């Protein structure tokens, strides 16, 4: 065996994951933030750390200003991304980047300057021998185990749907929506003010994200759920803040995820995720719709709410003709699916011809990634 | 069994063993030896000795104190010399070494290994 | 000398109390996991019969 | 790269993903423990507040008496 | 005619104003302070009085503990607010409360319970025929006389900006910041200790508030103002305490209002008021930004400092693209503008169908205010 | 008096230690019960899936 397996790096807006090719699991999973101290520090002899990256930034949220380098799938600031990649390579994996190829993922519809700068940074600074760029939903379909279906990926930055039939992707039916978990977090921060709880700064935003992850679910019938919540207090949960205070949310629990299906709550005019999937299906041809109906795959951390699969199945069945069969397939491991199939893509013997070599980059500049990738 | 943690830990133990064997190999030149990589790097003296042996260049005096901030000083002097030798380190702090973060101390040892030889 | 004895006894006692507290909270997590798994068991079995 | 690069860094021998048949029926960490401490729905827009009611069209609300004095 | 003027009551954090609908100016203006004695009473024979309300508390503040029932726009002590409203109705206006309707204002984002309590006390304890709760920024836009614009209102307890285009408000762009005149008074106390003057008790809080009202201004350029104040003693003023001592305010005249633009002085992470207005404008749609730039409206007493409009215009002009007009509209009578809006709101012919009747309250409880009020 | 403190703190330490021990034993037996429950869940899952 050649081994020398390529590093698989999944860089999204929410969390960064990294591991070795051919493994069932990523080795390192950590939030993608960069923090800097904001208070004047007076302790001489105390060690000075300029910035905090990763989990130890999350452990010291009190005296830091947390910044996200990736917003809606676009790398806004590049020095923070360089720091994140350096910490991923040298501290979390303990590998030398010169000895391995790497495989990165991105959203379908992104500015090409993002991809060009990513390739240029990965070659010039880290001296990788080869690197590849892929689309996350294709790797999700790899990890699902079928060659035909429609992938509805929803990360923390962007939610996109692609159809693939027999290994052929239709780019004119690819749909991208800028509704994701960060908008839900901001909406939760807004609607938590009604009960008197106030959260403003970034550490409180992380606490609100924890509240959203712990206590949220999607209602099957929204109006009847609202009537039930208003009638009695049978749906109420209590969360404990890091300072010992106990808050009660109650009615809000199913109101935060409902903004996924009704974007009019946030002021957007766009349709929900179910209508986006339906329109992406009907943008395809006639005969392939029956197969795409039976292979709808969910992915991403945003699709981890309880009861989302039944709601999506009901909405699609309401939208679709009655005689067809709707089957929403949702793995219990969708949260890592974008990583998993990527490892499979690095395990293939054919894929060794798909790497962008150092010689090709030197010969053709940083624009070779448009011809080589997708 | 939280398979992420299992894979990370089984890589972790073997890398710690190999790193401490290499560290003992260089630290046997002087009459010094470490038995645990985690506890012995807290004081900051062993790092200074290893850095002096590998670089062949002298370092400022460690402070002969048993306080917490004396340990912070002794670690920070070694990290300051590493910053003087063009070694690039993100989020690498003295308190991270003192309280004993596993990933950060392993990354530090790996960085010295890749920088010097 | 006995005053010197006092403080180390108290410090050891405090550490023991901390270990006891973290053990208790882990215990309540385990019990809640158990009964949640129980009704999940029941509903899945009901679907199988249907 | 003493003892070789590949021996210093414990790069895995084998591909564990190749052993399993269906990645769909996989869970890494076993379960989730939480301890307390027809027709489709039409889209709805937010209500207005600049007019009293739309209960009956072609109605002159300026002819109507004020609400509070109706006793 | 059987048309009775409805009372307009503006209840803010600092002062309470009250008058009749259709009037040009409020009849009564008095501070919202409830005081209680803190010493021994030995002159037997004098009358005993448990609580002092309004200007009576301010005249005898030397022997009282002054408490504000409303802090940060949220009322906490309900009995003190009852005393304030009752003194407004019976001693400052001398009207029967059960004859006239009333109109009340509040901050945009607040705990949901307040409105309900504000209904329940008003219908039951005072037996008014009808009432309505409005939002202060909308009434400020009424008083400005224009249908479209962006309103920034900062009182003694809260700051909020809303955009309104052609009468349609955008609720997802409404911004609330918890920075106001109370924190500026506290910061003035904290920086006055440098010169050697000590102010601790609540009477000293009133004295420091008076000092801030008389001898403060906003510098157009902060660094040049600091350099000029360090260069010579031309920028110095003197104040006389009620004891007869003389203090020299010196450098601290413009450092207190500068905290409105750089909230890092108070330890807050949030941005300044100018960036708040700019972010509220950029959160709106593309086609309405040009009209929102030309119609910026200032409001509230906290915006009363000299040199505030020039600094606001310069900062927003620096932030905005260099093509469009930046016009800051600040009426001279801005402190009362909210109340003036109320006088226009209760005089419209169509508003008589907007009152919340007692019959509807009896039918649907105190929760009717969420359905019938914005 | 200071001997009297020594006596009371010794009582407290001994009781706290053995309470910690019984908490640990309860933890262990609950954990292995959870393991039995999870195989039961998995096998009825697989039957329903087929
Ligand atoms: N258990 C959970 N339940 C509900 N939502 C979750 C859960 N875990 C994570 N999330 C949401 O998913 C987001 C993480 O998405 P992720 O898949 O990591 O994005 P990406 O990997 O594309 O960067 C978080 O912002 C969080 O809001
Ligand atoms: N002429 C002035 N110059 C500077 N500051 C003022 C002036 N008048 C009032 N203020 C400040 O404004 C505050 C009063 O705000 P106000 O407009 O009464 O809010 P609200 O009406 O919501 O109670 C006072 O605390 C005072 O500090």
């Amino acid at each position: 065996d050649d081994d020398i397996a390529a590093l698989v790096v999944d860089n999204g807006s929410g969390m960064c994951k990294a591991g070795f090719a051919g493994d069932d699991a990523p080795r390192a999973v950590f939030p993608s933030i960069v923090g800097r101290p904001r208070h004047q520090g007076v302790m001489v002899g105390m060690g000075q750390k300029d910035s905090y990256v990763g989990d130890e930034a999350q452990s010291k949220r009190g005296i830091l200003t947390l910044k996200y380098p990736i917003e809606h799938g676009i790398v806004t600031n590049w020095d923070d991304m360089e720091k994140i990649w350096h910490h991923t390579f040298y501290n979390e994996l303990r590998v030398a980047p010169e000895e391995h190829p790497v495989l990165l993922t991105e959203a379908p519809l992104n500015p090409k300057a993002n991809r060009e700068k990513m390739t240029q940074i990965m070659f010039e600074t880290f001296n990788t021998p080869a690197m590849y760029v892929a689309i996350q939903a294709v790797l999700s379909l790899y990890a699902s185990g079928r060659t035909t279906g429609i992938v509805m990926d929803s990360g923390d930055g962007v939610t996109h749907t692609v159809p693939i039939y027999e290994g052929y992707a239709l780019p004119h039916a690819i749909l991208r929506l800028d509704l994701a978990g960060r908008d839900l977090t901001d909406y939760l921060m807004k609607i938590l003010t009604e009960r008197g709880y106030s959260f403003t700064t970034t550490a409180e935003r992380e606490i609100v994200r924890d509240i959203k992850e712990k206590l949220c679910y999607v209602a099957l019938d929204f109006e009847q759920e609202m009537a039930t919540a208003a009638s009695s207090s049978s749906l109420e949960k209590s969360y404990e803040l890091p300072d010992g205070q106990v808050i009660t949310i109650g009615n809000e629990r199913f109101r935060c995820p409902e903004a996924l299906f009704q974007p009019s709550f946030l002021g957007m005019e766009s349709c929900g995720i179910h209508e986006t999937t339906f329109n992406s299906i009907m943008k395809c041809d006639v005969d392939i719709r029956k197969d795409l109906y039976a292979n709808t795959v969910l992915s991403g951390g945003t699709t981890m709410y309880p009861g989302i699969a039944d709601r999506m199945q009901k909405e699609i069945t309401a939208l679709a003709p009655s005689t067809m069969k709707i089957k929403i397939i949702a793995p219990p491991e969708r949260k890592y699916s974008v990583w998993i199939g990527g490892s499979i893509l690095a395990s293939l013997s054919t894929f060794q011809q798909m790497w962008i070599s150092k010689q090709e980059y030197d010969e053709s500049g940083p624009s070779i990634v448009h011809r080589k990738c997708f | 069994r939280s398979r992420i943690k299992a894979l990370a830990d089984e890589r972790e133990v073997v890398q710690k063993k190999t790193f401490t064997k290499w560290v003992n190999s260089h630290l046997a030149r002087v009459s010094c030896r470490i038995t645990d990589l985690y506890k012995d790097l807290r004081d900051g003296r062993m790092l200074i000795k290893l850095l002096e042996v590998l670089s062949g260049e002298m370092l400022p005096k460690p402070t002969k104190g048993k306080m917490r901030i004396h340990c912070l000083e002794n670690v920070d002097k070694a990290l300051q010399f590493l910053k003087e030798q063009r070694v690039h380190l993100e989020n690498m702090g003295s308190h991270d070494i003192v309280d004993g973060n596993h990933r950060l101390v392993l990354g530090l040892i790996w960085t010295i290994i890749l920088r010097f030889q | 000398s006995l005053n010197r004895r006092i403080q180390l006894v108290e410090e050891e006692l405090d550490r023991a109390q901390e270990r006891l507290a973290t053990a208790l909270q882990k215990l309540e997590e385990a019990e809640k996991a158990a009964d949640e798994s129980e009704r999940g068991m029941k509903v899945i079995e009901n679907r199988a019969l249907k | 790269q003493v003892l070789g690069y590949k021996d210093l860094a414990a790069i895995p021998k084998d591909k564990a993903i190749l052993d399993i048949e269906r990645p769909d029926l996989m869970i890494y960490e076993p379960h989730f423990t939480y301890s307390l401490l027809t027709t489709g729905t039409p889209r709805t827009s937010l209500p207005h507040f600049h007019h009293p009611e739309t209960t009956r069209p072609d109605s002159n609300i300026y002819k109507k008496p004020p609400i509070y004095k109706q006793r």
